[PDB]
């Protein structure tokens, strides 16, 4: 494929949006303007992505390319890079490829990226043996036997429907694979891998990680969104810092006892009720704990560095063994227990505090957390303690602002009433109980929301 | 008020990491998952304004990620929004402003 003569842009460039860009590239002011081979030869690496592509017929022309970027258009057929065999790096992810034949004969291929397409097939993928990066994640693959040759590949992925990863067997080499949304079960070919470093296996069907218990390089795993329960097999992998084992079934946290190297730990919507496991996870600055059994969390309280920390939806009542946690940054709760917020006053650099869904009565011990810039205060509710039943009942208001003031009530049930401090109802004959609620805006520093909440009031 | 029910980390990216590309950065979630179904969306710099599609969400699971390597010299911080809307076609909670800066 050759220029014998000035022959204009747009009769090369067939496609309207890469004339346009030839154009540009070529030093041209239109693209009927003329160019030449040697013109088109000056052309060594090709950035087209984002451009409204359909076609790239005309690239066959540019022979001395050895990179392009292609990603984020919408080309479907790439006949055209056939014969750019010079070509070491493609970049086309975010497009409608189905066919990848006219990659088969770029075998100076070193990376290549196609996530985000539609293939099915990748036997022409074979060849490509000085492949070191594959995308292929966001795909309809469901068979990697044409990977099996490619031995010097470290990083990869792939989807999405790949469930046999025997093919994965003689690949070595690999430092960082993503598996996700493969519905995949038997990970046993990975105790091959002995290289990896990352490991990225999320919304999957594993249940099995005995396979792992040789992987010693590991410093990142994810198998969020697994059916995992016994994770004995992750107490060998010392040298994990980053891990994330939410949406799963664990209950014994034994074996993360040792991991001292972790700073992100994930366990999020498991079966937890003890996390005095965690106790010298030191290191630590992000643990999520939320959507568990927890109740008692005093073994977070020597977790120092923690700038994150989640707990909401648990059984929690007393929240005060994160009054050591200086740094926190982000403390999330919603859906627990607690009354006592008088601890929190030690979370000086406390940005965002949601605590909605608790039973917080008196927002005074927050009044001085003025870098609060988010704020979630929504229904608390709780029951007072017993008072005896009369006809012209009264009970003192408690509900109190960051200011001090009492909050009057938004609802009094049974048709009672207020005035500052006093609720009093009218009852007809006795009633076992009445209630209240109470909805309030509020502002702490810069975070805003509604100080809201239901009161029960039993009546002996 | 702007909270609503929404977590999420701070999120920072090294530049010139290494794939395999997309990356997962964080994953972004809504309590209203609780009430019913919630699916996520992203918009603004580096989503659906320049440079599109830098990072994307992954609409049912939340998680964030990020399609190619980032250069603080040239994008220094993405300022986003996560939104979230229901099965029954209602937003239930307030877009949140995300700042993504570009580390070492
Ligand atoms: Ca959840
Ligand atoms: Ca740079
Ligand atoms: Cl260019
Ligand atoms: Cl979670
Ligand atoms: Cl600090
Ligand atoms: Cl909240």
């Amino acid at each position: 494929a050759t220029i014998t003569q000035d022959t204009p842009i747009n009769q090369i460039f067939t496609d309207t949006a890469l004339a346009e860009k030839m154009k540009t590239v070529l030093g041209k002011t239109n693209v009927t303007d003329t160019v030449s081979q040697t013109d088109l030869d000056q052309v060594t690496t090709l950035q087209a992505d984002r451009l409204g592509i359909k076609s790239i017929d005309g690239v066959e022309y540019l022979n001395n390319l050895t990179q392009i970027n292609f990603s984020n258009n919408q080309l479907t057929d790439i006949t055209p890079l056939k014969n750019l065999t010079k070509l070491v790096d493609i970049l086309m992810n975010n497009n409608q490829i189905a066919d990848i034949t006219p990659l088969a004969n770029l075998t100076n291929l070193t990376g290549l990226t196609l996530f985000n397409n539609q293939i099915t097939d990748i036997d022409p993928l074979k060849n490509l043996t000085n492949l070191n990066r594959l995308e292929l994640s966001s795909n309809t693959i469901s068979d990697i036997s044409a990977l099996s040759g490619l031995t010097s590949l470290q990083q990869l992925n792939f989807g999405n429907q790949v469930t046999d990863l025997k093919p994965l067997a003689n690949l070595t080499t690999l430092e960082r694979l993503d598996i996700s949304s493969n519905k995949v079960s038997d990970i046993s070919v990975l105790a091959k891998l002995t290289n990896l470093e990352s490991l990225i296996a999320t919304n999957n069907q594993i249940s099995d990680i005995t396979p792992l218990g040789i992987l010693t390089n590991l410093d990142e795993l994810s198998l969020n969104g697994n059916q995992l329960k016994d994770i004995g097999t992750l107490a060998s992998l010392t040298n994990l810092t980053d891990l994330d084992l939410a949406n799963n079934q664990i209950s014994n946290l034994a074996p993360l006892s040792g991991l001292t190297k972790l700073t992100e730990l994930k366990l999020g919507a498991n079966q937890i009720s003890n996390i005095s496991p965690l106790a010298g996870l030191t290191a630590l600055t992000n643990l999520e704990l939320n959507e568990n059994q927890l109740e008692d969390i005093s073994p977070i309280s020597n977790l120092k560095n923690l700038t994150y920390l989640t707990l909401y939806f648990n059984n929690i009542s007393d929240i005060s063994p994160v009054s050591s946690l200086t740094k926190l940054q982000r403390l999330f709760f919603y859906n627990n227990k607690v009354s006592d917020v008088s601890s929190l006053a030690n979370l000086t650099n406390i940005n965002w505090l949601s605590a909605g869904h608790n039973q917080i009565s008196d927002l005074t011990p927050l009044a001085n957390l003025t870098r609060i810039t988010q704020l979630g205060l929504n229904d608390q509710a709780w029951t007072n303690a017993p008072v005896n039943y009369k006809a012209n009942v009264s009970i003192p208001n408690t509900v109190k602002n960051v200011t001090g003031a009492l909050i009057a009530p938004a609802t009094i049930s049974d048709g009672g009433s207020y005035t500052e401090p006093d609720i009093t109802w009218n009852l007809p004959s006795y009633t076992n109980e009445v209630s209240y609620t109470f909805s309030q805006p509020v502002t702490i520093g810069k975070g805003t929301t509604t100080f809201s909440g239901t009161v029960t009031q039993p009546l002996k | 008020g702007p909270l609503g029910s929404w977590v999420i980390p701070p999120i920072s990216c090294p530049e010139n990491e290494k794939g395999p590309f997309p990356k997962n950065l964080v994953q972004i979630k809504s309590n209203k998952d609780k009430e019913g179904k919630v699916f996520y969306s992203i918009t603004g710099q580096g989503a659906d304004t320049p440079p599109v599609g830098v990072f994307i969400i992954e609409r049912e699971t939340g998680w964030l990620k990020v399609t190619e390597p980032l250069d603080r010299e040239r994008i220094a911080t993405y300022t986003l929004f996560s939104h979230a809307v229901s099965s029954n076609g209602n937003a239930v909670e307030d877009p949140m402003e995300i700042l993504i800066t570009v580390t070492d």
